């Protein structure tokens, strides 16, 4: 009767909230303090502050840090299709095609590798895929004509 | 589950740009978690994707979860945005997993989702990784430093010692969590520093989870007052076996008997008397002047002596408790909030409908047909002094 559903109290209440069970670690307390500060300035501090302490020693102002200040990449177009599995259509998720595109096919194309802007992938499935208008990536599928 | 289960602050830490799991302890049936999936994907902003947490506690959760994981199933069958699935408490057994990993959702799980908290159950993980050595498995090692759900498994000493047969399976990744509130003391796990204190060469890890530390960030519908108590609350380093309050926590007991993180010094009532009461059953009789104020200073309120009492004081005590005067049940009902108690509304009808039925010596005709009435009964429900 007592420990039975105890752990809503703690949101949305106006009673004395040294009557609930609220849950915290032990440890984790300690690194605690700061109220009231939003869930996007808490991830980002952590993650900005083990930026700066990788980049100082050992990258040292990186070439991948600068770069991003600068907006430069790793996984173009042409290894974009070849990573992300999920395709999405509007609104709905979808497995990436090449997946079942790359391997299966029974003959398979990559048009000019070490060129990005003209790089194509084609298969005997007869499905295809392109870069158009820069960040715009291309799959052509085709059934008979 | 307190924290994740409002749909507000899981998206708006996704929509931060992060990896998070929306709660399953505070959703009871398919119905009611598929609003929050809904209300999910509409405060999903375009692509971004979220994941969902089960526990493994309780047969009614793992027979609900046939239901729930189905429901992922249709789903993701649909083309949902939830890309992954998390397992609590518990590690199921392979054949349990392999069901969970080839789901007709499985492509947009993946990746799947444990928590071992020892080693046996670390070691089962790497079975169900070599189970399916092509699909993606997060292992997450917790400690009992951690919150909520507890052990008495050391921080180190378990990953210190499975770290190399983890790292046998490409498909296994690692992440450390507990403990964790900022960036510079997770520092040294992730570059592998951490090893060294123990003489250990290297031990790198691929991810950390932050569970505690986002208790009192702005977007959590934590109250006021709450999060004004967990920071005043102070740390500590390597815990301690002394049974007291630790640096404002001490472990308790939940129904079960599993051990649970709580504030002990936010509140110190609910939890001291608990062990109080635990530990003192068998004379709780001879104590009970002393036991039964207690249950009335934490706010376990019994009734006044219960023959006595006026069947105005039954049914005046019940709205007293359920209806809020600040939050007004009548407006509460009206934006169709999640808190609604309505079952409570319900559970003071069958007594209010008990009470006529205890006192009328006539048929019963005129009182029982006017209450029961939708239109009728409702409006006399939302005025509860009336
Ligand atoms: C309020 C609260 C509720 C939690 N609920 C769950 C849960 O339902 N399932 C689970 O596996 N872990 C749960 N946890 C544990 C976290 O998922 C995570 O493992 C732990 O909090 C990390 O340790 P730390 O917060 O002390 O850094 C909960 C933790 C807290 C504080």
């Amino acid at each position: 009767w007592w420990r039975s559903d105890s752990l809503w109290q703690a949101h949305d209440a106006r009673y004395e909230a040294d009557q609930v069970c609220v849950i915290p670690g032990t440890a984790a307390v300690a690194g605690i303090t700061r109220v009231d500060e939003p869930v996007g300035e808490l991830l980002d501090r952590f993650e900005q502050a083990a930026v700066d302490e990788v980049l100082g020693a050992g990258a040292x102002x990186x070439x991948x840090x600068x770069x991003x200040x600068x907006x430069x990449x790793x996984x173009g177009p042409l290894a974009v299709v070849l990573d992300a599995p999920d395709v999405l259509w509007a609104g709905r998720m979808s497995v990436n095609p090449v997946h079942r595109i790359a391997a299966p096919x029974x003959x398979x194309x990559x048009x000019x590798x070490x060129x990005x802007x003209x790089x194509x992938x084609x298969x005997x499935x007869x499905x295809x895929x392109x870069x158009x208008x820069x960040x715009x990536x291309x799959x052509x599928x085709x059934x008979x004509x | 589950t307190p924290t994740t289960v409002d749909a507000k602050i899981v998206a708006a830490a996704a929509n931060a740009g992060h990896w998070a799991e929306l709660a399953g302890g505070g959703q009871v049936t398919e119905q009611i978690f598929n609003d929050r999936i809904a209300e999910l994907e509409t405060l999903l902003e375009p692509g971004r994707a979220i994941q969902f947490n089960t526990l493994f506690l309780d047969p009614y959760l793992w027979k609900l979860q046939v239901g729930g994981k189905r429901l992922v199933q249709r789903a993701r069958q649909s083309g949902a945005p939830i890309d992954g699935l998390v397992v609590s408490a518990g590690i199921p057994d392979l054949e349990e997993a392999v069901d969970i990993i080839d789901e007709l959702n499985e492509v947009g799980i993946s990746h799947v989702v444990f928590k071992p908290g020892t080693v046996e159950q670390i070691r089962s993980v790497i079975r169900i990784a070599a189970e399916v050595p092509t699909k993606p498995v997060i292992v997450h090692i917790e400690g009992g430093r951690a919150g909520g759900h507890h052990s008495w498994e050391d921080l180190d000493d378990l990953l210190l010692a499975t770290y190399s047969e983890l790292r046998s399976r490409s498909n296994i990744t690692i992440c450390v969590g507990g403990g964790i509130g900022t960036p510079e003391r997770s520092a040294e796990y992730l570059s592998g520093r951490w090893a060294e204190v123990h003489g250990y060469p290297l031990m790198p890890i691929d991810g950390i989870l932050v569970g505690t530390a986002a208790m009192a960030t702005l977007e959590a519908t934590t109250s006021p007052q709450v999060k004004q108590l967990l920071v005043e609350t102070k740390g500590t380093e390597a815990w301690v076996g002394a049974g007291k309050a630790a640096n404002g926590m001490a472990s308790g007991r939940s129904q079960l008997g599993a051990d649970i993180h709580e504030i002990d010094n936010a509140a110190s009532r609910c939890g001291r008397l608990l062990d109080e009461v635990a530990g003192d059953a068998d004379a709780v009789a001879e104590r009970r002047d002393e036991i039964i104020a207690a249950m009335a200073q934490t706010a376990k309120p019994y009734f006044g002596d219960v023959a006595e009492m006026t069947y105005l004081q039954w049914l005046r005590r019940y709205v007293e408790l359920a209806i809020g005067d600040g939050n007004s049940t009548a407006d509460t009902k009206r934006p169709d909030s999640p808190w609604l108690d309505i079952t409570w509304r319900d559970r003071f009808e069958q007594m209010l409908k008990r009470a006529e039925a205890r006192l009328h010596p006539q048929d019963f005709g005129p009182i029982e047909t006017l209450f029961d009435a939708d239109a009728d009964g409702e409006r006399l429900l939302e005025d509860p002094e009336a």
